[PDB]
């Protein structure tokens, strides 16, 4: 969020306006809660990928069906690896406080990648929704709100 | 007993008033009570998931659930789930009290007598409490997982 | 699939005979409860209840132990049914027979366990439950002791008014299983010595030095005092040793 | 000094599947100092107390019960 | 059935009433038919587990579906092993003549076990119903009635 | 436990199905149950006569019923008749079950503790159980008297 | 009591031996016991379906299950199912005994006292027992449905 | 029951959600709970002094404590003190609940039956409860003494 | 919560201990937030039943399927009426502060009622979970936590 | 003691001469002594290989040999090998004697006291003795492996 304000005041010839300094000071204050939320999502990763695969393959069985992409153990392992990647990028966005280092690695060219891989993007969005539900069950209320923030950004991005 | 009640008792049996070291102890307890309450809430959230994950980590697919093992009969499996739920619940009570005396008074009193009477394996119970401790330290975070693991290791050490 | 649940060992005779009794004793699902659900005009189904009550509340029997047998008015009020089974157990506990079987050769400490084994079906739970019953045996008779024993909301929420007590195998309280098995495995008049005299208070092995963010808080807050505390003017905060 | 009481117990907490007819309604005699805690226990379950009657005892007598 | 009458007359102070002796004599008479029924269910076990898995996975495909518990070869092998266990307990109850040594090992705590394993109990009841149908096809009429007796007890117990 | 329940348990703790040896054991039990039931009926006929004849054979006109003996007081004579009726009744139960486990579970559990606590003579009890065994083996016949004497000698051997 | 036990009692209180009219009564009972046992078996088959169909016929979608009615609370719905299962089970016992005395001794003893104490509507109970009777007379046939309806109408008449 | 629980019940039996009149009732209860708690504390302070002052006002030096009266025997004086302590304690519970249903459920249920069985004078009891009400309305103030006197007059009116 | 402390201190012969008076004073303080949460769930009921039926019939289609119970317009109207009942009891439990007046009307005998109605209880639990999700979207964070409290009690009770 | 010495003792304490049942027991022992001696020879061949294979089957690559386990320190590994060699050697002695009394007299006397004093895990010891039994039953054959497994299971059952 510091790079955001820095390039924001850098396109202008002005310095960083002190309201931006206030938002940086407030983010610096909230960084400890951000780090605890990121560590709580860090250590419990395989539970979240398990419950996300659970809720997704209960929701959409066509990836399980042989016409779909995630058919067989190798393809379903690649599917849960993709969900692991997106959980990792969500933890990066939780620490960074703003969605730039997660959009730069997971969002900015995802539609043409998944189009030329054959997979549907709506099933990936449902998988990140299942990750958001499982992390909402894993965390407290003020933690699940702040995690569902960036999970919500990913779900809106994949659609 | 509490940590508050233990501090008051230790000041009482001397006839001592509340000196500054006891006030330091009470103020440290009043500082740590925040994460104590938050940890107790999220452990009360999903206790069944913790017990399920712990038996899937430690006890399942062993010889213990095979015939001949102590968890073969389905009433014995239900008794196993009951004992693990007891360990987690009383560890939650000892974490929120900040004093392990309720574990000594309500759980660890005549428990080795019972487990040697019934033929319950003690080492598998210790490993199950260890798996409980790892699962809840992952679930709650490291900072409250330390205090949860202290009382779960207290149960494990008194059991052995 | 015929491999995930076959054992690969042999289990010959002592291992075959120990895994038979690899848990709680067999008497749990065999102590048949006695319930007064027959009706008023029955004179036969209540005979088994009366002998069953004598078998539970007295240890052995009352046939070779009383000469001119009492409770005949009690048995009559049972058969007619102006008296519940709980008041019949009251009349059994009140009688000077039971006073001569269990109160007279046994002390005031041991009668609490021998009196909660008979009526409530299980040993006393912790020390305070021994303290209250000892005060009732202190300034009141046994005729008030078993009275306050049976009128608790533990007798009438578990056994109920029309059942006789049956031997419970309690689970939830601390050391309420093995004290009860130590009480009930002994036969009648086997050891004069007191089974559970009291509850020895045990000390903890962690007082407050561990629990290491109560302990981290001791430190962090002890060092919170001497760091500049910026709330009041700065000039008063350079002159503090 | 005994009382003849007719009383009813609600049994609200669990759905008993046995006979359990005697307990809901009964006509029993209870002694003098015992009817106190019986009163209290019957009121704990919200039970209706239909009729309290003297079985044994003359009221107003002081010695000899 | 002898332990039943013995603890039944043992709670009372009376002896075994001779009507109970008549029922023990009649069970002693029928024991040969009981042993033949138990051996016929014994030697044909793998057929019964095969047809039970057949009729169950045709009836309920969610255990086959990846959100269900019996997904994959290992989990479906554990499923057919559970059905093998229940057939074994049914043969024990056929020999013993009364449902005590089968309820003591398979019924008395099964709901909390299957609840903390994640599996639904209704699918297990349908599996024992499929076992009852296959054993009804395997046996004669008076044998299938007396087997469907204890199979019926298990189906009522799992619900 | 039964002989049926013991066979089922021994087949169960291995995870074994009912093989042909267990079916042989159950069919032998189903063959012997006829005389088992007939013997239990005629022992339930005249148990008081058996106990009377046994004390008249072994214990009466000794020093045991004289003053100084353990059967001098009339409550002690009634307790003696009660103990002998217990031995005969539980031996009848163990004969009809075909398995001596109920003797181990209900009679022989804490009995030497009681008889050494009260000062009850053990050898006179063993001789009284022997006289019980001779009287009921005469009364029931040799063929069921063998199985009755097996469990009565089991009580006598565990008592010593 | 039985029909056998009632015949024996009626012959006993006179000191009369078993004359030919009592033997006619016992032989009629031994003739009817076939369909008695078959009816009791198929009623024990699907008692829950009978109770479900009876409440769907009579009690459901009325004001009784609406708020203000006596079956509004879900514990009261469970108590209603329990009472109807009791009526069907004790009617099965009275059908197999062939004598309604167990209904008088175990069900109809203090039941109007209880139903007027709790405020239970009596007429809706009578109509529910009527719907039970129609469902089981359809399910078992007319020939055993007559004897089932006799004891169910006995419960209905004693309730009113 | 509460005033909260009564409001929830009255909204429940209609199937109605919490409308604004029920929210007014609950907010009035949440306004009055301050003086409710303070009144309950100071009544729990000196209940024995209130009962002593009430018997000194109404019952003492009459014919009731003279021989022939119902409070002559010392066990009857102790029973009188017990009954007055009961009236004050249950009136405190009904004051803090804000709903007199616990008086109807626990005190006033079978009390006239008992007092006419024992020959207890009812009018002297009513005057004693009146003296209790005057003493506690003096002790607590007028503003909470009104609500205390409402439930004490409820006991007095149901007793008569 | 006042009846809870009153019968709690009433089983004992002691008065109400002043820690219980502290918890009653704190509940009296929080009653205004409780009333606002209950009114917010009150006025928006039909949205919550609509989204609960949405998420349930998307999650479990067997009630929609003709073998299930909620087949046809009349049965699906009875289904949404049941969800309306449970939302009403949740508002009662939100006002009362403790789960007694909601368990007394909706929990204490629900398993045998739904068993003798034919409906599965797990679908009802999923319906109350959908109600909890929709009310979590409707409320703020500290309000959704305190509503998901009693919704969580109902979901645990129906299982 | 022996099987010979046990037979002689059982004949001696009665004052009985050697009757035909005792001669049957001694002749059965003299029949089985052939394979007893051959089994003892081939077990004395490669006892170290049996202990090595047993720890490689059961105890190795677990947490027990990891730090924190009871076999982490190398003196504790050597003590583990010593205890397993003791179990195998005394089981060989009890197999050749044909009587488990030397196990009761020399091994199983105060062993649970020692293993609960040192904190030795009992269940891992039982599984190690089980792996010993499987390895020597494979090595010696089934016919002598039965008698070897009887005394090894005797040690395992007395240990638990
Ligand atoms: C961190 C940024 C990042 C992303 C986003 C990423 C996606 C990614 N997904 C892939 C495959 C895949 N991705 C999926 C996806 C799914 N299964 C489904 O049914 C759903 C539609 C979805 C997940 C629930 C599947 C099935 C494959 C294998 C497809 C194939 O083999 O052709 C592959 C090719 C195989 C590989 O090298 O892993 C890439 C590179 N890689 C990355 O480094
Ligand atoms: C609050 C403290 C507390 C505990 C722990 C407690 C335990 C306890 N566990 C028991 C049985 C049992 N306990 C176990 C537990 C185990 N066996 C294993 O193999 C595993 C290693 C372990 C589970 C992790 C089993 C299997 C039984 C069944 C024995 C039987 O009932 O047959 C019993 C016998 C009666 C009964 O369960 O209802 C008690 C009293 N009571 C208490 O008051
Ligand atoms: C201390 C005062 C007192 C009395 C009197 C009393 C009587 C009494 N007599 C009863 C029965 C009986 N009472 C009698 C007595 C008689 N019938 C006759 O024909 C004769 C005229 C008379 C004998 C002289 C009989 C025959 C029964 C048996 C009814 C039955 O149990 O079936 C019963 C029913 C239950 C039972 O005996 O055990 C009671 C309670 N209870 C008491 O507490
Ligand atoms: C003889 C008494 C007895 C019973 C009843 C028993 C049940 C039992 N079922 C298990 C697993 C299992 N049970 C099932 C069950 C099923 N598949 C389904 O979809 C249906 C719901 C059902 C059978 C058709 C499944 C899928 C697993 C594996 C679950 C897992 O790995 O978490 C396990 C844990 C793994 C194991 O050690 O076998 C036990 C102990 N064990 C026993 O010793
Ligand atoms: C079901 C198994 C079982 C047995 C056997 C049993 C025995 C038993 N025998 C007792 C006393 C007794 N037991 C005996 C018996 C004997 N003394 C002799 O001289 C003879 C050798 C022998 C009789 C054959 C006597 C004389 C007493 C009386 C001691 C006394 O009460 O003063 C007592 C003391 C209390 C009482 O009788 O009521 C018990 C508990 N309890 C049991 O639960
Ligand atoms: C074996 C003979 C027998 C019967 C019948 C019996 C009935 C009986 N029904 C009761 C309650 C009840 N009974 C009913 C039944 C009904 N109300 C209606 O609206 C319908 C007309 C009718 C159902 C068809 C209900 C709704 C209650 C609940 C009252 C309450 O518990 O709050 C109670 C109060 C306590 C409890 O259920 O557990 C008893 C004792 N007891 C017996 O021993
Ligand atoms: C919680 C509601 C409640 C009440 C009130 C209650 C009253 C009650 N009062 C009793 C006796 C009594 N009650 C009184 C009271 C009075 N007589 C007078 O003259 C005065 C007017 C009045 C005192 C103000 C007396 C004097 C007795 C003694 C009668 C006796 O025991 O001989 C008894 C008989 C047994 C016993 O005290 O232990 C009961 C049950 N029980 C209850 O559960
Ligand atoms: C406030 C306390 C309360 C509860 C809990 C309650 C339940 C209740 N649910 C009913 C029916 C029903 N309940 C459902 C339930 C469902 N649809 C499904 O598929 C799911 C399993 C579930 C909801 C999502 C269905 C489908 C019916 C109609 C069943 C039939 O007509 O047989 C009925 C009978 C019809 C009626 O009178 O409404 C009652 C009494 N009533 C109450 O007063």
């Amino acid at each position: 969020i510091v790079t955001k304000s820095i390039v924001n005041a850098d396109a202008e010839a002005r310095y960083l306006s002190p309201g931006e300094l206030d938002r940086i000071k407030s983010f610096v204050a909230g960084g400890q809660q951000r780090l605890r939320i990121a560590q709580a999502l860090t250590d419990n990763r395989e539970r979240l990928v398990k419950q996300a695969g659970d809720q997704l393959f209960q929701k959409r069985p066509d990836v399980v069906s042989p016409g779909g992409n995630a058919y067989g153990q190798e393809m379903t392992a690649t599917c849960l690896r993709d969900l692991d990647y997106y959980l990792r990028l969500v933890t990066y966005g939780i620490v960074a406080g703003d969605v730039t280092p997660i959009e730069e690695i997971g969002v900015i060219g995802v539609r043409e990648m998944y189009k030329s891989l054959g997979t549907p993007i709506e099933a990936v969005g449902e998988g990140v929704r299942a990750l958001k539900n499982a992390a909402s069950t894993l965390l407290s209320a003020e933690d699940a709100a702040e995690a569902g923030s960036y999970f919500d950004y990913v779900v809106g991005a994949l659609q | 007993q509490d940590a508050i009640t233990a501090v008051i008792n230790s000041a009482d049996v001397q006839g001592k008033y509340l000196d500054t070291a006891a006030l330091e102890k009470l103020k440290a307890y009043f500082s740590t009570g925040e994460l104590r309450v938050r940890a107790a809430t999220t452990i009360s959230a999903n206790a069944a998931a913790i017990v399920k994950e712990a038996v899937a980590k430690s006890l399942l697919y062993s010889d213990i659930t095979r015939p001949g093992g102590n968890m073969y009969t389905t009433r014995r499996y239900a008794a196993c789930i009951r004992d693990l739920d007891y360990y987690l619940r009383y560890a939650t009570y000892a974490m929120l009290a900040g004093d392990p005396s309720i574990l000594d008074e309500r759980v660890l009193n005549g428990l080795k007598e019972t487990y040697n009477s019934l033929g319950v394996p003690v080492g598998a119970t210790v490993q199950a409490i260890q798996a409980i401790k790892e699962v809840t330290a992952s679930l709650v975070g490291a900072d409250a997982g330390k205090e949860m693991g202290i009382y779960l290791d207290y149960i494990s050490s008194g059991l052995s | 699939f015929v491999e995930l649940g076959t054992v690969k060992e042999n289990r010959t005779q002592p291992d075959i005979d120990f895994r038979i009794n690899q848990g709680v004793t067999k008497q749990r699902e065999q102590t048949k409860v006695f319930k007064r659900v027959a009706g008023i005009k029955d004179k036969a189904a209540i005979k088994t209840l009366i002998s069953a009550a004598y078998r539970q509340i007295f240890e052995r029997d009352i046939a070779p132990y009383i000469a001119q047998n009492e409770f005949s008015g009690w048995e009559s009020k049972l058969g007619n049914g102006e008296i519940t089974v709980k008041e019949f157990i009251e009349g059994l506990g009140y009688s000077n027979l039971y006073l001569k079987e269990f109160y007279t050769p046994y002390p005031n400490t041991k009668v609490i366990e021998l009196g909660t084994k008979h009526f409530l079906g299980r040993a006393p739970i912790d020390q305070a439950e021994i303290r209250k019953y000892n005060q009732i045996l202190a300034t009141q008779g046994i005729r008030a002791f078993i009275n306050a024993l049976v009128n608790s909301q533990e007798y009438n929420e578990v056994f109920g008014e029309d059942t006789v007590p049956y031997r419970r195998f309690p689970t939830l309280p601390a050391a309420n299983f093995p004290n009860t098995q130590k009480l009930y495995n002994q036969l009648t008049k086997q050891n004069n010595d007191v089974v559970i005299p009291s509850f020895k208070p045990v000390q903890a092995r962690i007082q407050s030095d561990k629990t290491p963010i109560l302990a981290k808080a001791i430190a962090d807050l002890a060092a919170q005092a001497k760091q500049m505390d910026k709330s009041k003017p700065l000039f008063i905060e350079l002159g503090r040793s | 000094r005994l009382f003849k009481i007719t009383a009813l117990v609600p049994s609200l907490s669990r759905t008993r599947t046995q006979r359990e007819l005697q307990n809901t309604y009964f006509t029993k005699l209870v002694p003098y100092e015992n009817w106190f805690r019986e009163q209290q226990r019957i009121q704990k379950a919200g039970g209706k107390i239909i009729k309290v009657e003297l079985a044994t005892g003359k009221q107003g007598t002081n010695a000899g019960l």
